[PDB]
């Protein structure tokens, strides 16, 4: 979730039209995407980084949670 | 057709992609007083020849960064055009539109998505519920 | 396509029209202000949305907007 | 006739009457501050010379000026390391017991408990147990005694205060020319000769008539009271005689080309002193000596002002096509032609430069200072080997990342594309696709096949399927090739066959040749490489290259993208260009130096952890009467380690139990740290995961409530900019990780080293 | 072991002043820029800098074969 | 003043036109490289689309094999290691199969987005029709499945092999 | 004692320098 | 034994095929119908 | 024993693979390659 939440869109669009580039110019490699690949928007990169940094702040304790009690008890 | 002699580079990873073949593909033509040295929209320098010139380029941002920020404030080159080409062939010139630079106010322009109000007085989206109409679109 | 919208507060200093890197705003003659013109969107369909017209704007609040809508190739910047 | 000193005389007055208009460097700033961002603008503007004027020399005078203030700044802070080691330090106490006296050389004083921090180092002594290595330092150099301690000190002052008085004189008085900066071969030929040679000339001499006899009695056991002073081993020749039985023909041999007579003290040993641990002196001696030969001689390279020499311009007019290699000549048929006006008018690319090779300088100190200790009694002090390895690796990933930013402030800045017409840089900013597209699938190629294969063990383990793992015991990944330099080396010595007969004993133990204790303690043993040392080495890999990524992409790309084409007329230090074409943050080159310093960090932070496990579990150690060693964490790493289960739990968790119950002892201050350290990191992640727009508006509020009550100040407050808030999130976030590892590395060591 | 060095002889000094006197033909006629600066037969009439560079790296290259030879027994 | 000097450069514009983002260097345009690159079975003139496939398949099925029976779960006995070998290949070749499908199922509909157009010039994307796709697609499952079978044959009787390649068949 | 197998492997891999020379100075005599 | 996965609930033949269908058989399938489905020309 | 081919020297298991290659799996595709050669029309 760091990650989508300190890096911000336009560093990524940028590295995206690099890769852009590479696919084009690849022999061999006959797919070609029927969608342009674009980075997450400015919201969506707010809403999968807290989806991230939420999921994984609930596994963490829940794991600590149930091993730190059930490990020591019943 | 358009003429003009495309200006001397020895190539780059920064030009037309599949994207110019398929969907559409932008041109700016100029003529300079002499052969010097500019930069390319997307890095790289190249070299403008003494007549007439011809580039090519992906976005229509090229030609304006190129053609404004370059042509004219540096070298001051004002007769410079970007047009439009469509794989089908069909070329329409869009810089400028009508002759007459943007910035410069000519007769004959009209006014297009004028609001005549302040900005302040926009509607509440609450009054345009269900029917489609955006505040700013507002009567 | 963005949409941008103009605005009666406008006193026509063309400076929004300076700042756009695509060329979607000139200068329409006008009677409403002291310079007797007021900027105009005719070619929104090539405007990318990157505010730079809002932030040259001098006028309290802007006389020009811009209201991000449905996304295309060159809206969306794209070069391939 | 073309290298000369011209000068210009009282260009500036030297006038208080600026001290008192803030700002005054900028032509924004000067009008005075409206709001509150102004404060934070005039220290962001401070120092950047080339927007206070546009006019080269004047730049240039600047830089010549503030370099003297920092460099009296450094003597300051040297004076400061020799006065209270003379002051308020055991020195002498170490120096009679080296291996059962703590260094220590900072006292606390006694008003809300804080003395409790004055830790029982021994020798009678209470205070900090320094890590610095300043003892071993002065010990190495023949110091024995406070007084001396205390003489460096006011030198040091004084160099100070000399320091100062040339930058105002070089700046107020007597200011060169542009054209005095813009001697290449002059400087280079000055530095090299002058400033390396010279000085390891001076130090060789130092080390030969004062360090060498003075560490000589040391080692043969000798009381400190008994031993001479310096200057009478250079006064009373005889006592030199006796050492070295050398010195008793004085300098005839030298001036006969017989040098081999000088063998005595000129050593060519390697290893390790076995009473210290530390490298002979007398190899040092040597090792300095040929030193300052070698960097006199390559001061007369370059031709300065009597034809004799090489020029930079033709050098570089003359590297290219078809004038190189036949595989080389790919570089085209400009090549380095052009380079040449980069280094006339650039400061900020040769920073770029020299920045990169001061990260390459501190990387290099780092690993040999560890491998082939040095000082004497600094092997077995861990405390003191952590802190120094750790503290010079950090210096040169900063400066690595100021190399790429100084990189890209040239690019925007002092770029100029006529100059570079089908060059070297014009062509490789050409293909950057091609680098950055090869560079982005080299970084995924090292993370799926260094990280997920930690991840491949983690649930290996998990599952109770131990045969399963990337292990020695399971599917072995051996480090053939670095595992056959360790064998070459070794063997090279004597100990592809006796590469280098000349040296007696292996170059460093850390290769192989055998084992050297000091006190009781591992000094250095030869450090095995198997399956755990292959893939932490390919986490560096992967993290090393990454942060390339990040920081080659933004210098490549700084000009502009096929996203934002005009970049450079934006500058090197923006927010963004808006919501527009799907939203343009984070574009400017600025912003991938604060992408790169996380990723410099996250590389580090693994280098610092790799060096600490494996030593702690590998090398140090104490040594019983029988010749076993038992190591500090007892042999963990080469199965703990090959999964981040095991660095959770046997390296963090584990090795943080100093510093966790550090609390009610002289290691608490640490644990106070360490609590620092993780609020730092904490407080950081808002100025990160937040924007201005938020804060502005709370601003409003908060300003809405001081209206109410007739308190509003005059300087309007407001949110921090966008690059600003990015700066304090990843200021507080380094400093938040660094300091916690810091109380995590020192607590440990000064309980258990 | 330690490599062998000689002591001071006719033979030292007739490899030093030959490896000054061939660096001094060859400088003279080969260098980018001589007759720079103020000036001193068959020689190309070197200057003052082109002479002082000559004798120097003629020091340099005869202590390096002095030693060379030394070390391997005359190689 | 001005020398691009381009007439005497190593590296050249691709193809002669120099916006066009590419270069011609010994990777693309060498005559070793063309050569290579133009007659492997993805590029090779004259063949259908159906035997492109099969060349393909065969190859790519062969190798598949290898990796999970050398450092597989099953690498301890070597009839099990080798069935998990040849599983392992079938199920990457159909889900690539499957992939293939699917790509012709999206791709061809009106005129394809990007480099299937019918205006597009991508020369390195040479398969413009959805009959070809499909008959490619044929090919690659055929031919991968023959070449993972292929492969399972040989290492099942590897002992047998190694008597073959050793002459230890004619003891008797 | 003959060689090791590190050194067969070295053979193989330095005989490639040959190789592709040979490669090179085929095509060019060709031309 | 513990040696293997098995099962004394009735009917523990299930979770033999039933896992394999719905984790690495079936969802290929049905990424491949709703990447149709979102592909659709209108 | 002298029942199979073996080798005593070091990577005994490359003419095991090199004579199968160079003299039965490789000449076939190199004169397919030389037939090519020869029979392309100008
Ligand atoms: C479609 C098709 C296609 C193709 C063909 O045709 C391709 C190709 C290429 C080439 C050229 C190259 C090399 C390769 C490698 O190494 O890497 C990869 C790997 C892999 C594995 C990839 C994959 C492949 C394919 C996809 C296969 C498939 C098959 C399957 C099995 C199917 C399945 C189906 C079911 C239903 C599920 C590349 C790359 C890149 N990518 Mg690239 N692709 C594509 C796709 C895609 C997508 C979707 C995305 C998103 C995720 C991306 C991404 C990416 C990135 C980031 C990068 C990088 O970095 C790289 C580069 O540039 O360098 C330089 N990309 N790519
Ligand atoms: C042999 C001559 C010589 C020496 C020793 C130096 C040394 C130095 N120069 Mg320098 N320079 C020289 C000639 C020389 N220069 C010439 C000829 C030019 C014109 C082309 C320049 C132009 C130049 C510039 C433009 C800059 C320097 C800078 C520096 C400093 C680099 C920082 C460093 O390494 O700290 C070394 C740390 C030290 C403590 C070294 C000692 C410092 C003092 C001043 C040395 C005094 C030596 C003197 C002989 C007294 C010796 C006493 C005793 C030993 C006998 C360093 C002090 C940089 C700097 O920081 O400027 C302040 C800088 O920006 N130099
Ligand atoms: C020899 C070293 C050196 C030199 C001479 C310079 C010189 C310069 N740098 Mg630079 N830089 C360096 C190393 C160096 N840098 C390194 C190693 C890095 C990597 C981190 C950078 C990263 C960097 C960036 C990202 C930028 C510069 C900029 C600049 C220019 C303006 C200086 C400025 O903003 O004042 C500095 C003013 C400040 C207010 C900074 C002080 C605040 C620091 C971060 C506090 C540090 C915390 C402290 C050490 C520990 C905690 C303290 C405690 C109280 C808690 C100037 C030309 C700026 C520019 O515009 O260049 C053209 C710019 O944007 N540099
Ligand atoms: C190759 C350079 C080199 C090396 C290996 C050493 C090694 C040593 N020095 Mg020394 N020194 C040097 C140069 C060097 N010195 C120079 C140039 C000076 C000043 C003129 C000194 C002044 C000095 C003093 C005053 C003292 C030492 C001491 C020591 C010992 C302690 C270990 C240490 O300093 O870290 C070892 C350092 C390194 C391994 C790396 C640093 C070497 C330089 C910075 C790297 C330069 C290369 C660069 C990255 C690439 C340039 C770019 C390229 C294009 C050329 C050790 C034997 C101490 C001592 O007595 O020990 C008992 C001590 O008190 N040194
Ligand atoms: C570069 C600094 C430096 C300095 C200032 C000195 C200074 C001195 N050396 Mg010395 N020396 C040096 C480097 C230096 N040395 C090096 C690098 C070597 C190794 C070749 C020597 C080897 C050497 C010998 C062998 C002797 C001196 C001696 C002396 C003293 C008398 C020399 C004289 O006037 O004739 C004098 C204090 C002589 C002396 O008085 O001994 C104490 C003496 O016998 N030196
Ligand atoms: C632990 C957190 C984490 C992880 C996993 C990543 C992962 C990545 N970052 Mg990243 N990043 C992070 C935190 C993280 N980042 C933070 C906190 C920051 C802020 C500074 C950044 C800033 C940053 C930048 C600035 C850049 C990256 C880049 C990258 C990529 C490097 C290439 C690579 O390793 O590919 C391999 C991928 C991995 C190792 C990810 C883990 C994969 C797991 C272990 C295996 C999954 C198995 C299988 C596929 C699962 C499929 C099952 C299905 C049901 C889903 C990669 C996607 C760089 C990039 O894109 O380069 C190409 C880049 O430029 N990141
Ligand atoms: C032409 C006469 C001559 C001869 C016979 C030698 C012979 C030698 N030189 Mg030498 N040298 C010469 C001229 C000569 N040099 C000149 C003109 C210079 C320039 C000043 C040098 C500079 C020089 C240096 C700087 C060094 C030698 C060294 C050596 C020894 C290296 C031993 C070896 O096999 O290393 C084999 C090494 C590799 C295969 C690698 C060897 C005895 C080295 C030494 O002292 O070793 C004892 C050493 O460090 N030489
Ligand atoms: C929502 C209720 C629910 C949930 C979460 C689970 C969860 C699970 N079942 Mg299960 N099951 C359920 C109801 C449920 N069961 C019912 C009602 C039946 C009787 C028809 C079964 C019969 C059953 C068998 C026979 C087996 C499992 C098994 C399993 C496990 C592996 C998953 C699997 O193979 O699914 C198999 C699921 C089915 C065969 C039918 C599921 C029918 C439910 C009602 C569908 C619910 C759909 C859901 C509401 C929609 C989600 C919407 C989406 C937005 C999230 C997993 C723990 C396996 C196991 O024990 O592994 C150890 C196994 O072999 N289940
Ligand atoms: C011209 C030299 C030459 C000749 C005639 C042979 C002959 C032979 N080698 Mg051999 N070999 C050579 C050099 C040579 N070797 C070199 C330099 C190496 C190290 C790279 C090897 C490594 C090697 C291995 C590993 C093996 C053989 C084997 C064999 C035997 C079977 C043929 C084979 O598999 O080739 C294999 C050939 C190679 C692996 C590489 C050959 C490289 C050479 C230099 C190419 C020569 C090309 C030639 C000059 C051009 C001909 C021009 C044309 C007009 C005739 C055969 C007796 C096999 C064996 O022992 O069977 C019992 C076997 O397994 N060779
Ligand atoms: C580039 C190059 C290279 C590489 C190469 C490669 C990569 C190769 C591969 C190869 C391969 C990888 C191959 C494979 C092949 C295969 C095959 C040949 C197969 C066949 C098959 C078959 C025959 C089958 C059959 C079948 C079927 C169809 C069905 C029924 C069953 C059966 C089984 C009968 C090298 C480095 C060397 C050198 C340089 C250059
Ligand atoms: S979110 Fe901030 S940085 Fe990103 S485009 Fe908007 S204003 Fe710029
Ligand atoms: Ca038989």
């Amino acid at each position: 979730s760091f990650m989508f939440l300190i890096t911000w869109r336009g560093y990524w669009q940028e590295l995206i039209e690099t890769l852009v580039w590479a696919h084009e110019k690849t022999p061999l490699s006959f797919g070609y995407w029927r969608d342009k690949p674009v980075a997450l928007s400015i919201v969506q990169a707010r809403l999968v980084g807290l989806t991230h940094f939420t999921v994984g702040y609930i596994a963490t304790y829940g794991a600590f949670l149930i091993a730190s009690t059930a490990g020591k008890f019943g | 057709t358009l003429e003009g002699q495309t200006p001397i580079f020895g190539g780059g990873t920064g030009g037309l992609l599949t994207k110019a073949e398929r969907e559409e593909k932008y041109v700016i033509t100029w003529t300079s007083p002499k052969e010097q040295v500019f930069e390319m929209p997307t890095g790289g320098s190249a070299i403008m020849r003494q007549g007439k010139n011809k580039l090519e380029i992906a976005r229509k941002e090229y030609g304006i960064a190129l053609g404004g920020q370059q042509l004219r404030a540096k070298f001051k080159i004002n007769d410079y055009k970007i047009y439009r080409v469509y794989p089908n062939g069909e070329t329409q010139m869009i810089h400028p539109a009508d002759g007459v630079f943007p910035e410069k106010v000519n007769q004959g322009r009209p006014k297009v998505r004028y609001v005549d109000r302040n900005i302040g007085s926009n509607p509440s989206p609450a009054k345009l519920k269900f029917s489609g109409v955006q505040p700013y679109d507002a009567p | 396509s963005h949409t941008v919208k103009i605005y009666d507060t406008c006193i026509g200093c063309t400076q929004c029209v300076r700042a756009c890197p695509t060329d979607v705003l000139e200068m329409v003659p006008w009677d409403g202000c002291k310079a007797a013109q007021i900027a105009s969107s005719p070619r929104t369909e090539d405007c990318v949305g990157c505010k730079r017209c809002e932030t040259a704007c001098p006028t309290d609040f802007l006389s020009i907007r811009v209201y991000l809508g449905a996304e295309t190739t060159r809206s969306m910047g794209l070069a391939y | 006739q073309k290298v000369r000193v011209v000068v210009d005389n009282d260009p500036v007055p030297t006038s208080p009457e600026l001290w008192a208009k803030p700002g005054h460097f900028d032509r924004t700033l000067a009008r005075g501050p409206k709001t509150t961002t102004w404060i934070w603008n005039l220290h962001a503007n401070a120092h950047d010379f080339d927007t206070h004027t546009s006019d080269l020399e004047d730049i240039s005078r600047k830089i010549f000026a503030a370099h003297f203030g920092h460099l009296a700044v450094i003597f300051i802070w040297l004076s400061g390391m020799y006065f209270h080691g003379a002051k308020f330090s055991n020195f002498e106490a170490w120096m009679a017991n080296p291996t059962g006296v703590k260094p220590s050389a900072q006292v606390v004083w006694s008003l809300v408990g804080q003395d409790i921090l004055n830790a029982d180092v021994g020798g009678g002594f209470h205070g900090i147990q320094i890590t610095s290595g300043l003892f071993q330092l002065w010990r190495a150099a023949g110091i024995t005694n406070t007084f001396q301690l205390y003489c460096t000190a006011i030198g040091g002052l004084v160099m100070a205060a000399i320091m100062l008085f040339a930058g105002w004189f070089h700046y107020h008085k007597r200011a060169p020319k542009l054209e005095w900066f813009q001697n290449w071969e002059a400087m280079m030929n000055h530095h090299l000769a002058g400033l390396l040679g010279l000085g390891c000339l001076g130090w060789a001499g130092h080390q030969i008539h004062v360090a060498l006899p003075v560490n000589k009695l040391l080692d043969a056991g000798v009381a400190i009271k008994d031993i001479p002073l310096p200057h009478e081993f250079i006064l009373n020749t005889s006592l030199m005689a006796e050492l070295y039985p050398s010195f008793a023909k004085g300098l005839v041999p030298f001036f006969t080309l017989q040098w081999g007579q000088y063998a005595d003290f000129l050593t060519f040993k390697g290893g390790l002193n076995p009473v210290t641990g530390g490298l002979w002196l007398s190899d040092t001696a040597h090792h300095h000596l040929a030193l300052a030969v070698l960097f006199i001689v390559a001061g007369h390279f370059y031709r300065t002002n009597w034809g004799i020499g090489h020029s930079f311009k033709e050098m570089l007019d003359d590297a290219k096509s078809p004038n190189m290699l036949p595989f080389l000549n790919f570089i085209g048929p400009v090549g380095h032609e052009g380079l040449d006006k980069i280094f006339e008018t650039s400061w900020h690319a040769n920073l770029s430069i020299h920045l990169v090779q001061f990260g390459t300088a501190s990387l290099l100190v780092a690993h040999h200072m560890y491998a082939m200790p040095p000082y004497p009694y600094l092997a077995t002090d861990y405390a003191t080997a952590l802190s120094l390895f750790t503290h010079h690796v950090w210096i040169a990933g900063f400066c690595i990342v100021g190399g790429a930013a100084h990189a890209a402030i040239f690019m925007v800045r002092d770029y100029d594309p006529a100059h570079h017409v089908n060059n070297i840089l014009d062509r490789t900013l050409r293909h950057r696709d091609v680098i950055i597209s090869h560079l982005a699938w080299v970084c995924q190629f090292l993370g799926f096949h260094s990280f997920a294969m930690y991840c491949h063990n983690d649930t290996m383990r998990a599952f109770g399927r131990p045969q399963d793992m990337f292990s020695d015991t399971g599917i072995q990944l051996q480090p053939i090739f670095a595992q056959w330099i360790q064998h070459i080396h070794t063997a090279a010595v004597g100990a592809l066959g006796t590469t280098a007969p000349g040296i007696g004993a292996p170059v460093s133990y850390a290769w192989g040749g055998g084992m050297v204790a000091v006190g009781g303690k591992v000094a250095m043993m030869p450090i095995a490489l198997g399956t755990a040392d292959f893939l932490i080495h390919h986490i560096h890999a992967f993290t090393i290259h990454v942060t390339v990524l990040v920081l080659f992409k933004g210098v490549l790309f700084a000009r502009g993208s096929r996203l934002v084409p005009d970049k450079a007329n934006l500058g090197f230090r923006f927010p963004c260009d808006g919501p527009g074409r799907g939203g343009t943050c984070q574009v400017s080159a600025w912003d991938h130096v604060f992408l790169g310093l996380f990723w410099m960090y996250n590389s580090l932070s693994m280098v610092v952890f790799h060096f600490s496990w494996k030593m702690q579990s590998d090398v140090w150690g104490t040594v019983d009467s029988d010749g076993i060693v038992t190591h500090l964490t007892g042999g963990n790493f080469a199965t703990s380690s090959i999964t981040n289960n095991g660095w959770l739990r046997d390296f963090l968790w584990a090795q943080s139990a100093q510093v966790i119950q550090s609390y009610n002892s002289s290691l608490s201050a640490y644990g106070l740290m360490f609590l620092a350290g993780h609020f730092i990191f904490g407080f950081s992640l808002m100025f990160l995961f937040s924007g201005r727009g938020y804060w502005q508006e709370l601003i409003e509020s908060i300003v809405w409530a001081h209206n109410k009550l007739k308190v509003a100040p005059a300087i309007q407050p407001r949110a921090l900019s966008i690059v600003h808030g990015r700066a304090v999130g990843v200021a507080h976030y380094l400093l938040g990780g660094i300091v916690t590892t810091w109380a995590f590395f020192l607590a440990r060591m000064s309980a258990i080293g | 072991t330690v490599p062998n060095t000689i002591s001071w002889s006719p033979q030292v000094a007739l490899i030093i002043s030959a490896s000054s006197l061939l660096i001094l033909l060859i400088a003279s006629r080969s260098i980018k820029y001589p007759q720079v600066g103020a000036k001193l037969p068959v020689l190309g009439s070197p200057s003052v800098g082109t002479f002082v560079a000559s004798m120097a790296f003629g020091h340099v290259v005869g202590a390096g074969i002095v030693l060379g030879l030394s070390n391997l027994g005359w190689l | 003043k001005l020398n691009y000097r381009l007439d005497t450069d190593p590296v050249q514009p691709y193809k002669g036109d120099p916006f066009n983002s590419n270069f011609s260097t010994a990777i693309t345009d060498s005559p070793l490289a063309r050569a290579f690159i133009n007659n492997l079975p993805a590029y090779r003139k004259g063949l259908t689309p159906f035997m492109r496939g099969l060349e393909i398949g065969m190859a790519h099925g062969y190798f598949l094999v290898g990796p999970e029976v050398v450092v597989g779960p099953l690498r301890e006995t070597a009839h099990g290691a080798n069935l998990s070998g040849l599983i392992t290949a079938i199920y990457i070749a159909v889900s690539a199969c499957l992939g293939i499908s699917i790509f012709a199922i999206t791709t061809f509909q009106g005129d394809p987005r990007g480099a299937y157009g019918s205006t597009s010039k991508d020369s390195l994307r040479p398969l413009r029709n959805r009959d070809e796709w499909y008959q490619l697609n044929g090919g690659i499952f055929l031919g991968a499945m023959g070449g993972a079978v292929f492969a399972y044959l040989l290492l099942e009787n590897f002992d047998a092999l190694d008597s073959i390649l050793r002459g230890g068949v004619n003891v008797n | 004692m003959n060689i090791s197998d590190t050194q067969v492997f070295v053979a193989l891999v330095v005989a490639l320098l040959p190789g592709l020379l040979a490669f090179r100075l085929a095509t060019e005599l060709y031309k | 034994d513990m040696t293997q996965l098995t099962g004394s609930y009735a009917a523990s033949w299930l979770p033999w095929i039933m896992i394999p269908l719905i984790f690495y058989i079936l969802p290929f399938p049905v990424f491949a119908l709703i990447f149709i489905w979102i592909e659709k020309e209108a």
